[PDB]
RNA sequence: ACCAGGAGUGGAGCCUGCGGCUUAAUUUGACUCAACACGGGAAAACUUACCAGGUCGAACAUAAGUGUGUAAGACAGAUUGAUAGCUCUUUCUCGAAUCUAUGGGUGGUGGUGCAUGGCCGUUCUUAGUUCGUGGAGUGAUUUGUCUGGUUAAUUCCGAUAACGAACGAGACUCAAAUAUAUUAAAUAGAUAUCUUCAGGAUUAUGGUGCUGAAGCUUAUGUAUAUGUAAGUGGAGCCGUACCUGUUGGUUUGUCCCAUUAUAAGGACACUAGCUUCUUAAAUGGACAAAUUGCGUCUAGCAAUAAUGAGAUUGAGCAAUAACAGGUCUGUGAUGCCCUUAGAUGUCCUGGGCUGCACGCGCGCUACAAUGAAAGUAUCAACGUGUAUUUCCUAGACCGAGAGGUCCGGGUAAACCGCUGAACCACUUUCAUGCUUGGGAUUGUGAACUGAAACUGUUCACGAUGAACUUGGAAUUCCCAGUAAGUGUGAGUCAUUAACUCGCAUUGAUUACGUCCCUGCCCUUUGUACACACC
C-alpha cells in the first residue's frame, strides 16, 4: 500500500529471474527465464545437446 | 457424416520418431484408416548463445547450443467411431498427439 | 527463385544445359547426345561442375566466419 | 492446463517443468538415494517414475512419504488433482549408477578424515560392482589451512568424444565441511555392452570384434541317398 | 506483362493516363520526399504513378497488393541516418488515393483485359516501333 | 610469425572501455600476452552495490502492566517529498503477539579468490602424459616414450631393451552437395487439361467494311455513369479456334452415391495432375587395387579415372601436472570477519554512475567520380512472432512526416509473407569547386514511449554546414565462397544499437612457402641454473 512506487509493467524492472531472484543477469526473451549463469547449472534435464 | 480427423504428432527423438511409424500406423491401415503415409514437417531448431563464464574474463569466446524437434503428422478420412483405440495404443514417452473434439 | 541478381542467372545455364541430355538419352538418339557433350567438355564453363562451394558458418572475434578483429594491445 | 501457448514454448515449458522436480527430490531424497525421474505427459494421467535407492523409506506411514509427494506439486503447480502420479522406484545394480554412491560419501565423510578407509573404499565397490573405469575427487582444504586437489583414477576414461558424451555420468556435490566447504566431483565409465544392457545404448564406439572364419570341408563328397 | 523490361514502358505509360486527363494532381507534390530519408525533392510526378505497371505484375504474382505490403518493400536503396545506414518504410502518403486517378477484392479491375491491354497493344505498337 | 599482399585502424568526426580530473557521491570489479563494446554493462528511477534525505522490525524463557486499555490507526494544523497518526496540538477506536530491557538468531550486490568450492581462461592452431615386468644403477630417477623413414599427429612402419600398457590425437557429434530409386504432403507444385482473366490478325475469317463501321458529344431519367437519339465521323466491326496469360478444383481421377459436399461401392483414362521440388525418417554418399623409371620392399605428390564426387566438410568434444589467473557482487555455494530496531540490511523521495583543460583502446561516418543524387530494373536466407500478457502484423483511413484511428490475421511450412533485403545494375541530374562530397555542432516546433526526461527516449520537418582530400612512429587480421563491401534477423527491450550471435548477397590481389625475426614442441648440450634470466 504506502511507501510501495515503481508501477512495474515497463522494462525490466521489475519482471525479472525466474530462476535466481537476481535481477542483473538475466536471459528472458525466448521463455528461458534462467539467469544464464544459472544456466550451466541448469541446462539438464532441460534438452539443449550442444552440435556445433 | 463422415469426419477427417487430421492429427499431427511430435516429438524430440527422432528414434522414437522412427518408433511410431513401427506400430500405429500399421495397426490402422490393416483396417483402411487412409493414414497417407509419413507427413513430416521441417524441424524447429534453437540457438542460445551467451557468455559461458560467470566473470568471463579472458579469451572472452561464448559456447553455441542446439535443439532439433520434429514432427510428422498422420491425418485420416475416417470418422470419430474408429479412432478411440489407436488414442489408447500404443503410447510412447515423449510423443504428443493432438486431436480435435470441438 | 534465390540467387539474386548475379548468380541467379548462373543456374539457367545448368538447366539449359543439360535439357537436351536427357531427352537425347530416353526419346531421340545416343549420337545425338553425344554431339552435344563433346562440344561443351572442351573446356565447359562450368556448365556441368557443379562446385558445392557454399556459405560458411560464423565466429567469434570476427564480423565474417573466417575473420576476427584483433589488437587486444599486443 | 490446457493454453493456446506457442508450440516452441509449450516444449521448453516441458523443459523448466522438469528442472525444478529434481531440486527438492535431491534437497528431500539425498538420504534414500534419489538418481532419477522418468516423465510420461499419458491422456487423463501425468505418470512420473522416480528411481531412488531406498525404497523403504519413500513410503512413509500408510503412504506418508508417497501422499507427500502428491503434496507437493499440486499446489507449486497448481494443477489438477488426479492427473498427477509419482511413484518412486528401487534401482537396479546400485553401485553402478553411483550418483547416489556419491551423495553417501557426504555420509561417509563424517568419519573425520577416512580416506582410506572410506574413500578409498569408493573405489572399491564401483570395481566390486564392475566398472571398465571411474573417478573420484576431492577439491577444497584438506590437512590444514591451504586447500589441496588430489586425483583417484582407476580406469579408463577418456575425456573426449561421443563415447564419452555417452558413457560417462556426472555428479556435483557441495557437502558443507565443518571448517568451510567441500566440492565433490564423481565420474564413472561403465560396461555399456555385455550383461543385459537392453537400454544404455548397447553400443560399440570402435571395439571391432571379428568372428571365427569356419573353415570348411573343400572336398564336399556326394555321399548322396535318394530318398 | 510478359514483353521487355519495362525501363522505357513505365516511362510511356505514365504520359498516357497523363496524355487522357487522368492526371489527379496531388496537393503537396512540390513537398513531398517520398519519405524520411530524402534529401531533395522530385523533378516531377510522373514516376510517381508508374507502379501500375508493378501491379501488371505484383497482382499477377505476388497478391492483390494493399498499400502497406507495397511501400515498405518498394524504393529500398536507402542511405539512412548518418551513424549507420537501416531500411525504412518509404512513407507512401497520397498514393494510397491513386485509385481515383483511375477512375477477396481486387485493386484495379479495369487493368484486367480493358486497361493493360492497351498498354499491351502500345508494346505490341513499340514492336512495330522497334522493328525498324 | 613473416614474406607476397590485401583491407585497415593509430590522423579526422563521433560512440563507448577505463584512467586521470573533479564531485555530496561521481559504486565497483579486472593490468601484458589472456583488464581494456567486459561484469551481456544499449542503465531517467527501479535496479544500484553509490551519494542525500527518509523507512521497516524480527522470534526465546525470563519479566512486569493486570483487560481502569499494555496498543493500533486517520481527520484536524505543524512536519512534510507526498500526508507520515513517521511524529504531534486534539479527538473515538477494533485493544491481547502480555509489542522484554533479556537468548541471540535474522539479513546483506559488507570484507577477504592469500580461506575455498563451483565455474572459466591460459598452459593447447602444438603433440604429449603416465602405470603393473625387467635387466640400468648405492639413490635421486632413468629404460619404456627410440638412430631413421613418414605423418597434421607418441601416426605407423622398421631398429625393435616389458608388452598385453592406458588416455590423449585418431575414431565418433553436427552442417549444404548425394539414386526421390522406395512410402511421404494444409510446403511447394511440376504438369496435364478443365477452365475462366484474352490481346493478335500470330492465326482462319462467318456476319460484315465507305451504304457511315470504329471512335467522338449533348439532353435528362434512374443513383454522375449508362440508355437512346441527335451529335459525330470515314474504316472497320463482331465471333471462333492457335498463340500468351488469371482463376479454381483436379487427395482413390470421372460419373457415381452415403453425405450439405471428398473416397470406394459403378465403370473408364483403366490413372480424366503426379510427386520432380521443399521436407527425411532412411539407406546411399572419392566407397582410396585411383594410373603413375616404388622410394630403407614399407605412404613411388602428381593433378590425371570419376564426371552429385577430384575432402559434401567447418566446428564441438579435448590430457598431465598445474598457476596464489578470473570471480564471496550469479546464487538461500560458502568458511572466517562485519552488522542487526540507530541497517550495510529494507522499502520511499531524490541525485549520481552519463559529470571534463587529459591520456588512451575497441569500432562505426566520411575524406567523393568505380560517386552524390532521382527513378528504374527487380533478389536472399537463419529466423521471427499474444494468454493470463498486449507480440507479429495485414487491410482500408487520416497526417509533410512522425504517427493516429478502424476492421483483421497469426500461438504459427499455414497469417505477417512466396518475408517479393541492401549494395549493384539503368537513363539522368551534378563539373571536382572542403563541392549538391562529407552532417559534427544548434535553434525550433512536430512526434511518441513510458506515472515521469533535462550532456538527451528516440523519431520527423524545414533551417545550421565545422573538422577532415588516404592519416606520424607504429601496428591488425587473413589463403576461398575466404578476405572485404553491403545488408537482414537475433540478444539485451516500455521506448534506446553505431556493439554482440549467426544469416544472406556481392565477390579479389596474392601464398600454395620459409625458420630470419617475436614464436613455439620433447635430441645432444654446458651451468653458480633454485620462487627456473623478471
Amino acid at each position: 500500500t504506502l511507501w510501495y512506487s515503481h508501477p512495474r509493467k515497463y522494462g525490466q524492472g521489475s519482471r525479472c529471474c525466474r530462476a535466481c531472484s537476481n535481477r542483473h543477469g538475466l536471459i528472458r526473451k525466448y521463455g528461458l527465464n534462467i539467469c544464464r549463469q544459472c544456466f550451466r547449472e541448469y541446462a539438464n534435464d532441460i534438452g539443449f545437446k550442444k552440435l556445433d | 457424416s463422415v469426419h477427417r480427423i487430421r492429427i499431427t504428432l511430435t516429438s524430440r527423438n527422432v528414434r522414437s520418431l522412427e518408433n511410431v511409424c513401427r506400430d500405429l500406423i500399421n495397426g490402422a491401415k490393416n483396417q483402411n484408416l487412409r493414414v497417407k503415409g509419413p507427413v513430416r514437417m521441417p524441424t524447429k531448431t534453437l540457438r542460445i548463445t551467451t557468455r559461458k563464464t560467470p566473470c568471463g574474463e579472458g579469451s572472452k569466446t561464448w559456447d553455441r547450443f542446439q535443439m532439433r524437434i520434429h514432427k510428422r503428422i498422420i491425418d485420416l478420412h475416417s470418422p470419430s467411431e474408429i479412432v478411440k483405440k489407436i488414442t489408447s495404443i500404443n503410447i510412447e514417452p515423449g510423443v504428443e498427439v493432438e486431436v480435435t473434439i470441438a | 527463385s534465390g540467387g539474386g541478381h548475379v548468380a541467379q542467372i548462373y543456374a539457367i545455364r545448368q538447366a539449359i544445359s543439360k535439357a537436351l541430355v536427357a531427352f537425347y538419352q530416353k526419346y531421340v538418339d545416343e549420337a545425338s547426345k553425344k554431339e552435344i557433350k563433346d562440344i561443351l567438355v572442351q573446356y565447359d564453363r562450368t556448365l556441368l561442375v557443379g562446385d558445392p562451394r557454399r556459405c560458411e558458418p560464423k565466429k567469434f572475434g570476427g564480423p565474417g566466419a573466417r575473420a576476427r578483429y584483433q589488437k587486444s594491445y599486443r | 492446463a490446457n493454453l493456446p501457448i506457442s508450440k516452441k514454448r509449450k516444449f521448453v515449458s516441458d523443459g523448466i517443468f522438469k528442472a525444478e522436480l529434481n531440486e527438492f527430490l535431491t534437497r528431500e531424497l539425498a538420504e534414500d538415494g534419489y538418481s532419477g525421474v522418468e516423465v510420461r505427459v499419458t491422456p487423463s494421467r501425468t505418470e512420473i517414475i522416480i528411481m531412488a535407492t531406498k525404497t523403504q523409506q519413500v513410503l512413509g506411514e500408510k503412504g506418508r512419504r508417497i501422499r507427500e509427494l502428491t503434496a507437493m506439486v499440486q499446489k507449486r503447480f497448481n494443477f489438477e488433482t488426479g492427473r498427477i502420479e509419482l511413484y518412486a522406484e528401487k534401482v537396479a545394480a546400485r553401485g553402478l549408477c553411483a550418483i547416489a554412491q556419491a551423495e553417501s560419501l557426504r555420509y561417509k565423510l563424517t568419519g573425520g578424515l577416512a580416506v582410506r578407509r572410506a574413500c578409498y573404499g569408493v573405489l572399491r565397490y564401483i570395481m566390486e560392482s564392475g566398472a571398465k573405469g571411474c573417478e573420484v575427487v576431492v577439491s577444497g582444504k584438506l590437512r590444514g589451512q591451504r586447500a589441496k586437489s588430489m586425483k583417484f583414477v582407476d580406469g579408463l576414461m577418456i575425456h573426449s568424444g561421443d563415447p564419452c558424451n555417452d558413457y560417462v555420468e556426472t555428479a556435483t556435490r557441495h557437502v558443507l565441511l565443518r571448517q568451510g566447504v567441500l566440492g565433490i566431483k564423481v565420474k564413472v565409465m561403465l560396461p555399456y555392452d555385455p550383461k543385459n544392457k537392453i537400454g544404455p545404448k548397447k553400443p560399440l564406439p570402435d571395439n571391432v570384434s571379428v568372428v571365427e572364419p569356419k573353415e570348411e570341408k573343400i572336398y564336399e563328397t556326394p555321399e548322396t541317398e535318394y530318398k | 506483362v510478359k514483353d521487355i523490361d519495362q525501363h522505357a514502358v513505365t516511362k510511356a505509360v505514365a504520359v498516357f493516363l497523363k496524355k487522357t486527363g487522368k492526371l489527379k494532381v496531388p496537393d503537396q507534390m512540390d513537398i513531398v520526399k517520398t519519405a524520411k530519408f530524402k534529401e531533395l525533392a522530385p523533378y516531377d510526378p510522373d514516376w510517381f504513378y508508374v507502379r501500375c505497371a508493378s501491379i501488371l505484375r505484383h497482382l499477377y504474382h505476388r497478391s492483390p497488393a494493399g498499400v502497406g505490403s507495397i511501400t515498405k518493400i518498394y524504393g529500398g536503396r536507402k542511405r539512412n541516418g548518418v551513424h549507420p545506414s537501416h531500411f525504412c518504410r518509404a512513407a507512401d502518403g497520397a498514393a494510397r488515393k491513386a485509385l481515383q486517378a483511375l477512375e477477396g477484392r481486387k485493386l484495379s479491375s479495369i487493368g484486367q483485359r480493358d486497361l493493360d491491354r492497351i498498354a499491351n497493344q502500345i508494346v505490341f505498337k513499340q514492336r512495330d516501333a522497334a522493328k525498324q
